[PDB]
């Protein structure tokens, strides 16, 4: 018997500056919904239109293929949820691609311990990129920060790898096993979330 | 040595989107994040008439030599707002230090910048063509109106503007510097 409340965007995101989505929640308090409707325009433009894929992103959301998505041209964004009694609006939302980039972690986090002849012994830590970024072209650019302690540590040390996808660590207490984690962010944007952890055994031999 | 150039014209143009990037944030939590600017910043920057890509797939097809080209207007349409908000703010009697200091420093390394796409124009495509076409920004009575709303609404446009082309200039280099050096393979 009540009108849904009022629903809110409240995130969006896009993993690689090709795409994005927007997720929302409903009003608490009102009715249930039984439709939501995304819908936008863009700067510089008239025309309103309708999300164009309401499945992809999963429960409440929209998503922006790359037919839909550019970046420096704001999208103004609404959504509404209606059930047969009534009908409300969120905020408007202004959305730059620019500013919600942040990709997915790192992907096949390795490490190896190497003793050389007469040279300090290293941890060798090697990864790559999350595959839904354009690094090639130069459309994306990203930096990496590795982290690593052994369990009851009360500190990770944090090492910035700027773009290498390897790096060398050289002092490490031998006999003692780290947790290593890699994440990663735009040149502009958010750090990803850390990487799974990939553990390591340092020789007591180091 | 067009590597050695890509790479310092690089540094500069990320270092630049950074600090107008941060000057835009702090600009707007001091003085605008209570009130309608940003639904007033809508369809005004001074260089929106440049056609200029808007996706990966629009760069990669542009021709090199024109892309170059319009990285250079859209640093030369720039000089004369970053003077203007550079003398604007260093005049007042209480200028918020830290938004006047990212100022100073972007108008001084877009000189610098342009001067090394200059060099790089020169080192790629020597027969370029000398004739300037930029667009040209006149919007310095908006930001001297003594109507403290309309000219915060000034001022948030223009840096939204300069924090927009800061980082079309910076994603715009990357991607020919890729193409020119590594072939697309960076
Ligand atoms: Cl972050
Ligand atoms: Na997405
Ligand atoms: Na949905
Ligand atoms: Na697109
Ligand atoms: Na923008
Ligand atoms: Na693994």
């Amino acid at each position: 018997m009540l009108p849904p409340g009022k629903p809110e965007i409240f995130k969006c995101r896009s993993p690689n500056k090709e795409t994005f989505t927007c997720w929302w929640r409903p009003g608490t308090d009102g009715g249930l919904p039984t439709n939501y409707s995304l819908t936008y325009h863009r700067e510089g433009e008239t025309l309103m239109h309708e999300c164009p894929d309401y499945i992809t992103g999963g429960p409440n959301s929209c998503h922006f293929g790359k037919q839909y998505t550019s970046m420096w041209r704001t999208y103004i964004m609404m959504v509404n949820a209606t059930n047969q009694m009534g009908s409300s609006f969120s905020d408007e939302l202004y959305v730059d691609v620019t500013y919600i980039v942040q990709p997915d972690p790192p992907l096949e986090l390795a490490v190896e311990v190497k003793q050389p002849e007469d040279r300090k012994p290293y941890l060798w830590i090697k990864w790559s990129p999350p595959t839904l970024i354009d690094l090639k072209t130069g459309w994306f650019t990203l930096l990496y920060e590795i982290r690593l302690k052994p369990e009851k540590a009360a500190e990770w040390e944090i090492h910035f790898a700027g773009q290498q996808t390897e790096f060398k660590i050289l002092s490490l207490h031998p006999g003692q096993k780290y947790l290593v984690q890699v994440r990663c962010k735009p040149d502009a944007g958010y750090w990803s979330a850390w990487s799974p952890a990939t553990f390591i055994q340092i020789p007591s031999d180091f | 040595m067009l590597r050695d150039l890509f790479d310092r014209a690089v540094v500069l143009s990320a270092y630049i989107h950074n600090l107008s990037s941060e000057m835009f944030s702090e600009f707007d939590k001091r003085y605008t994040h209570g009130r309608g600017f940003i639904t007033k910043a809508i369809n005004s920057c001074h260089t929106s008439s440049l056609a200029t890509p808007e996706d990966k797939e629009q760069a990669q097809q542009m021709n090199q030599k024109d892309f170059l080209s319009l990285i250079v207007s859209i640093l030369r349409s720039w000089n004369e707002p970053l003077y203007h908000l550079v003398t604007e703010v260093r005049g007042m009697q209480e200028a918020p230090e830290a938004i006047l200091s990212k100022a100073v420093e972007i108008e001084e390394q877009t000189k610098r910048l342009l001067e090394r796409m200059e060099l790089i124009v020169s080192q790629v495509h020597p027969e370029t063509k000398e004739n300037e076409i930029y667009p040209v920004w006149s919007g310095l009575p908006s930001l001297q109106m003594a109507d403290e709303e309309s000219r915060l609404s000034a001022y948030y446009n223009l840096l939204h503007c300069l924090r927009r082309d800061s980082h079309k200039i910076d994603n715009y280099l990357k991607l020919l510097k890729c193409r020119i050096i590594h072939n697309n393979n960076c």
